[PDB]
């Protein structure tokens, strides 16, 4: 239908994606009681799942999202909703070296993170990614153009017109990244060079969200933690084992 | 059904 | 060093003359497949192509400039994303079909063969078809799987070790470049040139998923002891612990 | 020691 997603100018899409951003919530820590393998999970899955609630709607207001069909759009966000929980951390994580920000009230170190067997290995990897983008000076136009291609692009090569729908408004964001890099003052070879780093980082994202998945899965497969019926629906869309 | 499904129309 | 003097053109060729060879598959004279015989082929074959792998990596620019260190881990991440986009590349003019080698041609009903690995065919096969409708030049695959060898572990590497890791992102620039160059000479726009280096890029990371997906059914397949694995194998496994 | 130590220095 022609589409107002492909009738949106770089600016303009800039506009709705940095309008679009979900707020920062808190955690549910309590400082009264020490941090257990279960008490420390149930904090983190409590505000995953907190955080879902607000990705959906957030998904919604996507360029070009609602113009799928329910069952794609479903996919889509069972397919990176850990990889958008994760470079949402990574991002908010940035100016806080040594230290993942998962609310403004629970800021966690890797020590801290020894406290859940094996979440330390995906601490790390979550830690090194925000360096990196610390790194690269990530703006907050580029994130919000990153996080975008997630939702649109981990789950379109597991699907006609529908998949060529996504890619239009891909190359969309993509002139819009460039545009972006353009008005930054980058010279032209700069920006074809940030673009591949920017997107080579979504190839570890994806690592990360396959390595939290299965450490995740591990956890409920041994009742660590009781998660929401809607943590147990996203996790269960990945099989797993 | 999936709650997923559910949430994406309200 | 050297790779960061190559030109464009010297890269590919650089890259195309690194290329390692079509293996053959010892298969048949004995006719059908069972879930053990099929498993037996498949690993024998990847046995083999890791050692051509190896020899590749080490003419592909600047990766001999890195420790012996650093080599092994970049190659122990991403063993496994190399070979299926090897295969993935040449298996493009074979649609619904994946070519293990040239006297190893299999359909995704030949992947129910063996258990949960249909599964993978498909994201395989679909992988394929994507490469297949962009046209991918036998240039840009080669730039392609040379940026998952070198990208892939990256991120996992305190001490001057900062000095690698800023030397394999320098290289990583280079092939950026050659890819850019490749389709600057093919024709295309500024805005096309863009497009198609992200189009490219986003594919690594679906190939970063089915390497992940591999692993785990590589390892399930390992632990109920119906495949052997060789000793190279069952490391390179090893290193990515579960 | 491993296998990948001793095929990259051949
Ligand atoms: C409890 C886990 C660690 C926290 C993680 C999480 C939560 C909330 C976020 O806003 C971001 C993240 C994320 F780390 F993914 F970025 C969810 C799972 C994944 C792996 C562990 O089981
Ligand atoms: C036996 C497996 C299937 C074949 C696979 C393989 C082998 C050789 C290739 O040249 C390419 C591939 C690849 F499919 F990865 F592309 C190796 C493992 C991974 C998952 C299964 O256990």
């Amino acid at each position: 239908k022609n589409s107002l997603a492909l009738s949106l100018t770089a600016d303009q899409m800039v506009s709705a994606l940095l309008d679009a951003e979900p707020p920062i919530l808190y955690s549910e820590y309590d400082p009264t009681r020490p941090f257990s393998e279960a008490s420390m999970m149930g904090l983190l899955t409590n505000l995953a799942d907190r955080e879902l609630v607000h990705m959906i709607n957030w998904a919604k207001r996507v360029p070009g999202f609602v113009d799928l069909t329910l069952h794609d759009q479903v996919h889509l966000l069972e397919c990176a909703w850990l990889e958008i929980l994760m470079i949402g951390l990574v991002w908010r994580s940035m100016e806080h070296p040594g230290k993942l920000l998962f609310a403004p009230n629970l800021l966690l170190d890797r020590n801290q993170g020894k406290c859940v067997e094996g979440m330390v290995e995906i601490f790390d990897m979550l830690l090194a990614t925000s360096s990196r983008f610390r790194m690269m000076n990530l703006q907050g136009e580029e994130f919000v153009c990153l996080k975008s291609i997630i939702l649109l692009n981990s789950g379109v090569y597991t699907f006609l017109e529908e998949k060529d729908h996504i890619h239009r408004v891909l190359d969309k964001i993509t002139d819009t990244l460039i545009h972006l890099m353009a008005k930054a003052g980058l010279t032209l070879q700069q920006q074809h060079q940030r673009l591949a780093q920017l997107l080579l980082i979504l190839s570890h994202i994806r690592h990360m969200s396959n390595k939290g998945m299965e450490h995740l899965y591990s956890m409920k497969c041994k009742n660590v933690v009781p998660l929401s019926d809607l943590l147990l629906e996203m996790l269960d869309a990945h099989r797993l084992h | 059904h999936k709650i997923l499904h559910r949430l994406l129309q309200d």
